[PDB]
């Protein structure tokens, strides 16, 4: 007759995956390149409506595999599926030869770039800013019960230097209301348990937050250089984290310290870290020490 | 599995139901040797453009749909040669799928139309493992055995005649090249009438370069009532590489995933 109601409740993800043709976007130029294929920068023109939209466009290599194809879907799954001021969300996709994500152009780029160049323009109230703004995304991706499973500045991109949003995605991986932890990659920004069982939770994210707070008060310093991904795991094993950067206080080294920590659920949440920067952030002077403020 | 040789005189047409693409479809009966019995059938008149008179004789092809039986695919009870081939199945009053779903639309439930996904994927499983190429998969297509079971039709019967656009694959528009992969993009299409409740593919556009669009990047939009995660099947369905489409199987298991819990995945109020 019909097979089994099994019921499982829950919402249905009712996100709109607008499809768009290749001649409704142009390319300008070239903003990224890789095995993984190109990100280009350009003009977004919608059919009948017209306001021109500067695009990202993420096109890659034609698919190897019948799901090498799909982790490349499930990527634009989780960019439609998301919603929220700090998180970068999907406005469609061309399906062609070659899978192109359209996303919403950051003039200012990459983060990690950001807070290189501008390595002496940039005052407490911003890092800052850039903190809590990170902790506010995670937390809405925690609330969509989706992990990032690649949580670093590479995949933080800046709007105007006020405002800055998360992307990649393509590791990301929805945990259900069954499940809570991941089971399955950059070493020097996961958490211990998932270079030592592969085990990805929400506070794994908590880890790589860390890390790439650190990239921010170091003004995108490289993690680790020098020593091989070759068994970072030891030296986690003697209990050696990354230093403390010259311009944290004791007590900001102290939340780094604290998203290092072995025991997962010791570990702060993306809330406590909401607020905790966000107190920080109303006296920035006291919590940074930078001279050209 | 047996394929079964009618004499035209077992045969007779008594009422025409509708011509499409291929043949013309009558709707008449089955009067067998020596007996006076009347028994309802549809008989499928395919007319020869051969030239070399080839449906004057049962060929090879005739012997491969003959030999097929499925729970959800409509059986073919006989064929008959001569100057015209007429092909002869069970008469399904309850009329297509399209017909059906465009009929009922919302009222219908969502558990259905999933369930409905499944038999679909499930036959032209059938047909595929047994090297069936159905080459003319619609909702048309889709006939109601019972107001719980569908059947596929019209199997087989496009490579009856020498060498539909908005359900064919690009490969097909361009090359004439039929494959079970062209059965899955066809498949996606169905699907996409069904859970727009009789929809037309590419409504506004005219056929003269539906492929075109289809090369510059262009599928058929979301459905209404369909989350993010059915629509990705479709879409998937709708890939111009061949063999990043999905097989009937992946399709059959993920609809029956879906018909685990219906509301998650259809919306309909
Ligand atoms: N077994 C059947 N029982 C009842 N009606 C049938 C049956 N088979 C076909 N029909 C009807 O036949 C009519 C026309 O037949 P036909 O033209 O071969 O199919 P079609 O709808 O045109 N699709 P197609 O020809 O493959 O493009 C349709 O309205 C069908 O509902
Ligand atoms: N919307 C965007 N605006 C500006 N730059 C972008 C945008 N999307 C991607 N980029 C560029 O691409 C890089 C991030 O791409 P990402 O989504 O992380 O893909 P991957 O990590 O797989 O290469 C960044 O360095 C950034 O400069
Ligand atoms: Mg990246
Ligand atoms: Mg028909």
């Amino acid at each position: 007759l019909v097979e089994p109601l099994t019921p499982s409740g829950e919402a249905p993800n009712q996100a709109l995956l607008r499809i768009l043709k290749e001649t409704e976007f142009k390319k300008i130029k070239v903003l990224g390149s890789g095995a993984f294929g190109t990100v280009y920068k350009g003009l977004w023109i919608p059919e009948g409506e017209k306001v021109k939209i500067p695009v990202a466009i993420k096109e890659l290599r034609e698919a190897t595999s019948p799901k090498a194809n799909k982790e490349i879907l499930d990527e634009a799954y989780v960019m439609a599926s998301v919603d929220n001021p700090h998180v970068c969300r999907l406005l469609g996709i061309c399906l062609t030869s070659t899978v192109q994500l359209i996303t919403q152009l950051m003039p200012f780029g990459c983060l990690l770039d950001y807070v290189r160049e501008h390595k002496d323009n940039i005052g407490s109230q911003y890092l800052l800013n850039w903190c809590v703004q990170i902790a506010k995304g995670m937390n809405y991706l925690e609330d969509r019960r989706l992990v990032h499973r690649d949580l670093a500045a590479r995949n933080v991109l800046v709007k105007t230097p006020q405002h800055v949003k998360i992307t990649d995605f393509g590791l990301a991986k929805l945990l259900g209301a069954e499940e809570k932890e991941y089971h399955a990659v950059p070493i020097k920004w996961m958490a211990l348990e998932s270079i030592l069982h592969r085990i990805y939770t929400h506070q794994s994210d908590v880890w790589s937050y860390g890390v790439t707070v650190w990239e921010l008060m170091t003004f995108g310093s490289k993690p680790y250089d020098g020593i091989p991904a070759s068994e970072i795991s030891s030296i986690l094993e003697k209990g050696e984290r990354l230093p403390q950067p010259p311009i944290c206080t004791i007590d900001v080294y102290m939340i780094m310290r604290k998203c290092w920590m072995i025991d997962a659920d010791s570990r702060p949440k993306f809330r406590e870290l909401i607020i905790e920067f966000s107190k920080m952030a109303r006296d920035p002077q006291r919590y940074l020490v930078i001279q050209g403020d | 599995v047996l394929a079964r040789i009618f004499k035209e005189t077992e045969l007779r047409k008594l009422k025409v139901l509708g011509s499409g693409v291929f043949g013309t479809v009558h709707k008449g009966v089955w009067i067998p040797e020596g007996e006076s019995i009347k028994i309802p059938v549809c008989i499928k008149v395919i007319e020869d453009k051969s030239g070399r008179q080839s449906f004057q004789a049962v060929t090879d092809h005739m012997l491969a749909i003959g030999s097929l039986d499925h729970a959800h695919i409509v059986r073919l009870l006989g064929l008959c040669p001569g100057s015209s081939l007429q092909l002869v199945t069970q008469y399904l009053p309850l009329g297509s799928l399209l017909d059906h779903v465009r009929q009922h639309r919302g009222a219908l439930g969502p558990q259905l139309l999933l369930n409905w996904g499944v038999q679909i994927a499930k036959g032209m499983y059938y047909l595929e493992e047994h090297g069936m190429v159905h080459r003319n998969l619609a909702a048309r297509n889709v006939l109601l055995k019972s107001p719980s079971q569908v059947q596929v039709a019209d199997f087989g019967v496009a490579d009856l005649l020498p060498p539909p656009i908005k359900w064919m694959a690009l490969e097909s528009i361009h090359f004439g090249k039929y494959t079970h992969q062209s059965d899955v993009w066809s498949y996606g299409v169905t699907v996409w009438e069904l859970m727009t409740f009789g929809a037309e593919p590419y409504a506004g556009l005219r056929l003269a370069e539906v492929p075109d669009l289809l090369e510059k990047g262009e599928r058929l939009a979301q459905p209404q009532i369909c989350t993010i995660d059915v629509y990705m099947v479709m879409v998937k369905c709708w890939m111009i590489d061949e063999n990043i489409r999905p097989t009937f199987k992946e399709l059959a298991n993920e609809f029956t995933r879906m018909a685990r819990d219906p509301p998650r995945y259809l919306v309909i109020k």
